[PDB]
């Protein structure tokens, strides 16, 4: 809850990468948990955690698109603190997304 | 010919004379031993000359003398260098210990570099050579010898990248670049060092190399204008494109523009192998 | 005009190469000599230090 320091890891499987869920360790977190990751004073990025056995305790993995978007890198030290959504105001009613050909 | 037999007989006679003189029980014995070792040296009998030098060294050390004993040990080790690297290493280590006790850091560091060179040249052992180079570099840095420490650290980093992990290479190259870039004369070559680190980052992953090159560009504006960063960016584009043909084309274009060190070629071959 | 300028450039480059080679070998020999004198002076200073220490102890024992 208060936040813990950690180092990012690599996504183990393509299926987890597609789901856009940070792959974490069962001993550390649980499926459906929601966190905020700090990389610097002005860099806080929100994520949702999903547990997989392959993740070592004290480590969390992100997909390549996640690393590109949030600027995360393997080997760097970051912080992760559990954050809870306020569904009364933060519920999604209509989300508009830009879609592009991933491969030309 | 006359030289061989005559010098050998004279040296044997001198050895017997010294043995009898010591048997009577002393400086004259040490002088006779040194002369006999010299005659052996002229006779080209490198083997057993170091033994006579060591015997003289012990004979003189018996009476508390340490300086001339250290010099004799160093000379005996140098003589053993060609005859036997092991005995030469032992004698040089003894001399280094004596001088370090006496506090002569320059001589000790030079002897350590000689030990590393003999270890890496004749025998096959780099880790001991790496440790010797590190010891010499620390000794020189204590005596604020910037160039010698930088050279030793650069060689250690090159060896580490060659066989050991890339962390040592990154650290040492970054340190040397920091030390040299601020200096006026060496700044011209500073860029070079930085580039190496970036390449060593490409060995682990492309993202780490990209971040490292961005950090280098931000720290060093001229690094942006260098052709080397342009080549690295083109190589990065090729790798993200999974196109070995572009990699080969860029490498050959660079080779035509300028010749290679044969180490950059090995690193680039390793990088291109893992493109898959 | 091509021949004159090209040959002039080649002559200058060749002269620079030759003189740089010669002076580099000269610098190497100079380095060897200065290393030899360095060790010689180190040995001389060490021996004079030892000799003066011996003289001091001897005279103090005798006086």
């Amino acid at each position: 809850m208060a936040g813990r320091s950690m180092q990012a890891a690599r996504c183990p499987t393509d299926e987890l990468s597609l789901s856009n869920c940070a792959v974490v360790s069962e001993k550390d977190y649980q499926s459906g948990q929601h966190v905020i990751v700090r990389t610097s004073p002005n860099h806080k990025y929100i994520f949702t955690l999903r547990t997989h056995p392959s993740v070592v305790p004290g480590s969390v993995a992100f997909s390549l698109p996640q690393r590109k978007w949030a600027g995360l890198s393997i080997g760097q030290e970051i912080e992760v603190a559990l954050y809870s959504f306020d569904k009364a105001k933060q519920c999604i009613g209509t989300m508009t997304i830009e879609i592009d050909f991933l491969q030309k | 010919g006359m030289d061989t037999s005559g010098k050998q007989a004279e040296a044997m006679a001198l050895l017997a004379e010294a043995e009898r003189k010591v048997k009577n029980s002393i400086e004259e014995a040490c002088e006779i031993y040194a002369r006999a070792a010299n005659m052996f040296k002229m006779a080209k009998n490198w083997s057993a000359a170091g033994n006579a030098f060591c015997q003289a060294a012990q004979l003189h050390l018996q009476l508390q003398s340490k300086h001339d004993a250290a010099t004799c040990f160093v000379d005996a080790g140098n003589a053993f260098k060609k005859a036997d690297p092991q005995e030469a290493i032992n004698c040089l280590m003894r001399a280094i210990e004596i001088y370090t006790d006496m506090g002569r850091f320059t001589i000790a560091a030079k002897h350590h570099i000689s030990i590393a060179e003999i270890y890496e040249t004749e025998l096959v052992d780099v880790e001991k050579a790496i440790a010797h180079y590190e010891q010499s570099a620390d000794y020189y840095k204590g005596e604020e010898s910037n160039s010698s420490a930088n050279k030793c650290l650069l060689k250690v980093a090159g060896y580490a990248a060659q066989l050991e992990q890339y962390q040592k290479a990154i650290d040492i190259y970054e340190q040397v670049g920091t030390s040299a870039m601020d200096s006026p004369l060496l700044k011209y070559s500073a860029k070079d060092y930085f580039f190496k680190a970036a390449l060593c980052h490409f060995c682990i992953d492309m993202l780490n190399a990209k971040l490292a090159v961005q950090k280098y560009e931000e720290l060093f504006p001229a690094f942006s204008d260098s052709r080397e960063c342009k080549l690295m960016k083109k190589l990065l584009e090729a790798h993200e494109e999974q196109n070995v043909d572009s990699y080969t084309e860029s490498v050959k274009e660079y080779d035509s523009i300028s010749r290679l060190d044969q180490w950059l070629t090995t690193m680039l071959l390793r990088i291109k192998k893992t493109i898959q | 005009t091509r021949h004159s300028e090209i040959i002039k450039l080649e002559n200058s480059i060749r002269e620079l190469h030759d003189m740089f080679m010669d002076m580099a070998m000269l610098v190497e020999s100079q380095g060897e000599m200065i290393d030899r004198i360095e060790y010689n002076v180190e040995h001389a200073v060490d021996y004079v230090e030892r000799a003066v220490s011996d003289t001091k102890k001897a005279v103090k024992y005798q006086s």
